């Protein structure tokens, strides 16, 4: 599992960050502090943290991942890591 | 357990003998001419107007869905809507909007009226009207997405309040794409704007 | 006997007991977090809609009548009013329209719109609410006429009946010269049909 | 002999089969997912546009006449109504406008309502359903005059005749002073007008 | 293979009987002076309610394409149509919009309208009618993108379901740029809009 | 003798020619690819504006009257109608009000509209056309009276003038009590007018 | 070579002549009081019609053409134009939108007048002209955009087709900007809209 | 002794001095940076609300009366006016509509206008504004009527009395043929109706 | 300090004191039948207007707050409201539209109604208004966002200024999502458009 | 073919995911289980999968792919990569 | 010339791809089968291509050209490209 | 604390230039010369500068910081910074 | 100075190019032949130039810059870059 996707959404400074889907690395998820839950209406779980997205990238950092691209979309701030 | 036409004429006298105490308790004397009747009257509207309690969305449900391979967005807009305020017990009108995008499944024009029934006759709260509609349609199709928006005049604001009748309460509930793709949620919006 | 404040405190709690009975006679628990306080709430708003029987047209009288030499007709249009059917105990509203011939004494618009306020909060009937009207003004002003007329939609048959809001019940009362000479009778409603 | 209960369901399969017959009849295949319930579909609606049949103006009548010691005109107007035409077997809808002079006799919307209700659910002619109203509300009450009119688009030129749904059809039924009285006439023409 | 005049003409007195035999089963007696008549008239109509079977889009085609060197957006909106619910039988009236990204080759407006009608008078599902439509246009066309929008009141909830001529039902195909691109979209929705 | 098919057919070709020579006339190429096939459509269309001629109040008169006994004003409102101005060949767009008071017979839908589109699809003059509607409509029902209000835009006016589409023209017919008594114009003026 | 008052006066006759055949060719005597003098009429007019063709943009051009040094969005709307089917010589009406982003020079309101009406006075079709009165414009100021959009009702479709003067027909060309910035086009859209 | 540009300076203070009062009898600190100009322009705009009272209709009158030889009714409708209720000093907005039947001479609109804005500006009560209106045109003109009539929304019932924006209130004054003939009574409030 | 019913009557006489001064200093005679108790009556209703002052949100706050696990837009719109104008004493009134993003906590109508009223009825500036109202939803509920929109006709541009009551001044308070989300403040300012 | 574009609409944490257009590679096509079709009124084929752009992003390391950019146009997120 | 544009709208599965401006190098056009032309009302001549943008992708691979980024605006998706 | 999230809003060549959320280094953002507040309404505190991103970007290299990623998101312009 | 930031807008295959903002260096801005202004109502002056931004991305390779990053945002295409 090399690659690892987080978004925000509105503002940058501030949380939740979206840290994983239904597939993600439950003990990665366990680490970074991350709940999981399925927003009614939602056909998918997913895991957030409260942090904002520079703190989880910093924590990303740490566990051997790199940001190789960050772009927007609607309004949401998205960050492809991958590690190694 | 759904409440039942036994239930209500097994009750109807105690609501009829409430109304005729309330009648004395505001200075009224509930053996004049117009007023003998209305303790049953009233008590019989009182009913009518919960009478969502005796169903069920199974009631409903199979009875009517229909596989036409659609998968675009539908929408019933203007419904008419009478309901209950579980606060003061007076009623507020209104209008209620439907839209969704089936995955194949579609609902008949009946079924969806007939679940607004449901839920609109009985007490209420409108944010919490709102929501069952759109789990309701949700549940009874498993469509891609599903919105659902109320707008309704509160008369606990019009006689009440002080003389608010022009005020206007808007909820809404957005489930699936209609929650998540901005695209979709103006579109529905835009359909049933005008 | 004009109702008072001390017998609303001291009916209160008969209301707010009613209520809690009708709330289980239809199945709900009075207990739900937010059914608590509907008893109460359901009976400060019964006496609201009632509060036109602590009062009486002398309190109004005259307060406000004043003399202006005038004797063409004088009209106020589009009253909104909000009364109860003492049939079944559902409201029903809409506006009303007053005009009268004055004999060189004018009524004031507050005095006026309590007058209005006084006869329909409380239980009636439209026929009669606007014969009240009629006369009051009557009395107060020993006009050389006075017509008025209301419009209201009664709730009883939008949500009840089967769903007939459009539905609009219009009523008159012609005194006086309203009553004898058609060519006033007309330019009345001529003043208020726009 | 008005129908009842038991003579619809004796008679929904014949119905059934005079439909299943049509379908067959126009090009269809009776056995489509979506054309199989429709025969029977089709007829319980025939049956519900026609169940004024089952009625008579008697199961309403006393049940809901008041005395309210009033002597002017009452008007109940924008009543929507639905009904069958006679001579195609397509509905034309409208709204009917109803005025009378009480002769002391008042009587309940939801009565007037139902007696509109009981002749226009039945296979009719607009000119027929006005002066069966009309006639209705006489007998109910002896008043000192009635007047009916309904304004109604009539399908069979909507969509037959060519594309005429703009098209409107008035008529009016005018007893007692509403037929000797032009001013009565005149009011009661106003009142409704807007 | 479509249905044609002879078709017609050898199946007219099955409808009449059919329609004759209906009639009784409601409690009509098919001899009165004014339905003696109807069994034919009634037959008459609903076959033109679905002489669109008798059609193909084909004898439309070719006809009436021309090229105008047009690459921008084209649309017609506001085309009344009339459809037969294939549920209940009973008829649905409304509006139909078109809009299409024209790839060198343009559609005259009565080829348009005739494709409309062809597939409206006939049994239908709006969602089909309207799915039917974009398709014939984009096969008639070769286009880079087209829209229908169809809003539409469904008799069968105006009379029956209870009163709710009110309600409208929108549907809508976009196939090609108006499926893809969001701004084509909302430029056609913005169009037919007001 | 009533204009036929044939008749068209054989003159066809004629107007055709006529039409491909004003093309010319006008500084056209008849041969564009646009032009080409435009003279005969031109021409079928000038004949479908005066289709009203290979026809009679004869062909329409009996086959649709029946006796419902009924001695009330009936008014049909809004009939749209299109026609030519025999003075400059343009067409004038409208809408066609009609009332009558019958003797017993009334006149079905479909009749009276196929009265108004004879006699205006045909070269006209709007206060001819008035009048031969309001006389077939007498001679078709022998009534105490009827009544004919047009309004239209004239195209020649609109275009031509200067630039005059606001304009309206509005004629009428009385006859009968229509015409003597003022009251019966008054309300049947009053009928239309909203 | 643009059309002349000469070319006219040497045509008009020919207009008149073949008009005057298509009078007999339907039927009418060009003898009658009446129509006598149509074929002239009717000559006149269509000519009126299409005196667009002895024009250029030229004879408009710099003639008022004014440096304000403006670089923001300019619009014209609600402008209303006459046009001509080149398919079946009946005219559609409708109003003309236009809008174009300066590029410091900017164009007078009569010139842009006569623009429109070069191009709508002579047998069109609506795509076309659509484009024409964009080029025109592009052309005579080299703006930064330019945007284009006529709405109208076409009267072969009114008439004929059936019955639909409802339709509407909407065509649009976006050049510059206005077809790159979807924002532009957007705010343009909506300073029309209303 | 008409109030004049001196009193007014002489007075400012005076005025600016009050309302400083009423600021701090209120509760607010007359220093605030947003409330220290505040008296003198509270001062200034209740100077210009009355500034009626420094004006005589003789500083209209002559300056423009034209022969015209006309005798038949002029009118001038919906006129703004604003004015001062003498009872709460708030303000009533409203239109004044003026008519007459001229024996020759004929009034300007600027001084018809500055009639209405003279007796307007300055503490009132409609019945007297109304009637004033009406003699000072009476006097200006020697006319063979004159009719007036207002129709306003009076502040001290759109906030105070409770929320009535909604209500108005109509006054009239009808002098000569406007009083003793009702066909033109009926005229003027035709021909200002709509 | 909050004001109290104490301050008012101390008060009282203070005011009427500087209203009696203001009428003198006008030009008129406080004497006058009419203009006696003004002074009174005019102070009354300049405390009314400021009534706000002797309130605080606390009074209002927890005393209705529900939970409903809710955490949708809700949206109250066309809310009536009147204030005065710091600047010139003279009444602004408009209408407030509301909106918020509940964090599971609600507010009830009523106590919504009161924040607005509290601010309102004191000496304004709508901007400041806007903003109060907005805080103060901020604070009764801590939602994720709330949005405020007013929209108000101020008095001293009707009459003074010229004549300009057309002018409508709007002005808003995004906080939270409202603020930094686009497409939120775009849904709300869609279900408050129309 | 050293390039390939994939891609997801309104939400990252589910599909389906867009793999391939008419031109593609048949064999790497069938490696993801991509299904083929060509949307109603759309001149062109495309091959998509149920698998959200993250797992289909791991799948395409495997055969050589790498993330050279990721960006968002409308309501579709999209990734740019590349093999060698 | 070290830095080329290219772009494609509303769908990148499909045409037409937009490969250069007026004062692109004449030669790489050619060898793409680029046309040329000045849409009305534009101020400006245009290069495309009717082949997806992927296709055009690997086509200038094979002349030198690497991807440095991708980027999304407006219903526009462009990608950067840099020689040597 | 290896990435830093910088942006700007409708312009580029003017500020106020956003360096930093509630947990950023009180040394870097006082080395910027960045103010903090929290906007009525948020519940969250942001460090702005007054200065163009550009000057910004410049002073971030100085400290040790290289762009890995600009991207648009809504009307506001997102730079993602990494250290070492 | 070792950030730059160009933009255009609309169309890419057309300029103007924005190139510089007011603390831009002046040579590079000459170099470029970049004009300076102030739009009616702006708070600020702006540097730009004729030319299509990739005319202006070769002109600046050949100054030492390279293009770090490219992004869209609203209708504005921006490039981030760096010299050394
Ligand atoms: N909401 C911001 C953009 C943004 C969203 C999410 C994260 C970062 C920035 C805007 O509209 O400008
Ligand atoms: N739907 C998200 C953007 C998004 C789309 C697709 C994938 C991921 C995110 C938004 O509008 O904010
Ligand atoms: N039309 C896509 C955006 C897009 C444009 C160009 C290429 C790919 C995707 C959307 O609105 O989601
Ligand atoms: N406001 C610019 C985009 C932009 C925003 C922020 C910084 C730079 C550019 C537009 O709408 O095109
Ligand atoms: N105007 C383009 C976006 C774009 C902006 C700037 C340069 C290039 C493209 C669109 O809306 O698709
Ligand atoms: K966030
Ligand atoms: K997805
Ligand atoms: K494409
Ligand atoms: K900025
Ligand atoms: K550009």
């Amino acid at each position: 599992m090399p690659y690892l996707l987080i978004s925000t959404q509105i503002r940058m400074e501030v949380g939740p960050t979206m840290v994983g889907d239904e597939h993600s690395d439950p003990e990665l998820m366990q680490q970074l502090g991350a709940s999981k839950r399925r927003v009614l209406g939602n056909n998918f779980y997913e895991y957030y943290v409260n942090d904002p997205p520079r703190i989880v990238l910093d924590k990303l950092e740490c566990r051997g991942f790199r940001v190789l691209s960050m772009t927007g979309v609607g309004q949401t701030l998205v960050w492809c890591l991958h590690k190694e | 357990r759904p409440r039942s036409e036994e239930d209500n004429e097994l009750n109807l006298p105690n609501l009829a003998a409430a109304y005729s105490s309330i009648l004395r308790s505001l200075g009224e004397d509930p053996q004049r001419q117009g007023l003998l009747k209305t303790p049953w009257r009233a008590a019989t509207a009182m009913q009518f107007f919960t009478k969502g309690y005796q169903e069920t969305i199974s009631d409903v449900l199979n009875d009517a869905i229909f596989d036409e391979d659609h998968d675009e967005m539908v929408i019933v807009k203007d419904i008419d809507m009478f309901s209950m305020c579980e606060h003061h017990l007076v009623p507020f009108v209104g209008r209620v909007h439907i839209g969704y995008l089936p995955n194949k499944q579609v609902l008949g024009l009946s079924k969806l009226a007939r679940i607004v029934e449901i839920y609109s006759r009985r007490l209420q709260v409108q944010e919490r009207l709102t929501k069952q509609i759109a789990v309701a349609i949700t549940e009874a199709l498993q469509p891609a997405g599903v919105g659902v928006v109320i707008e309704a005049t509160h008369m606990c604001m019009v006689m009440r309040g002080v003389q608010k009748m022009n005020s206007k309460t808007v909820t809404s509930t957005m489930l699936g794409v209609f929650r998540e793709d901005p695209k979709t949620r103006e579109e529905f919006l835009t359909l049933i704007r005008s």
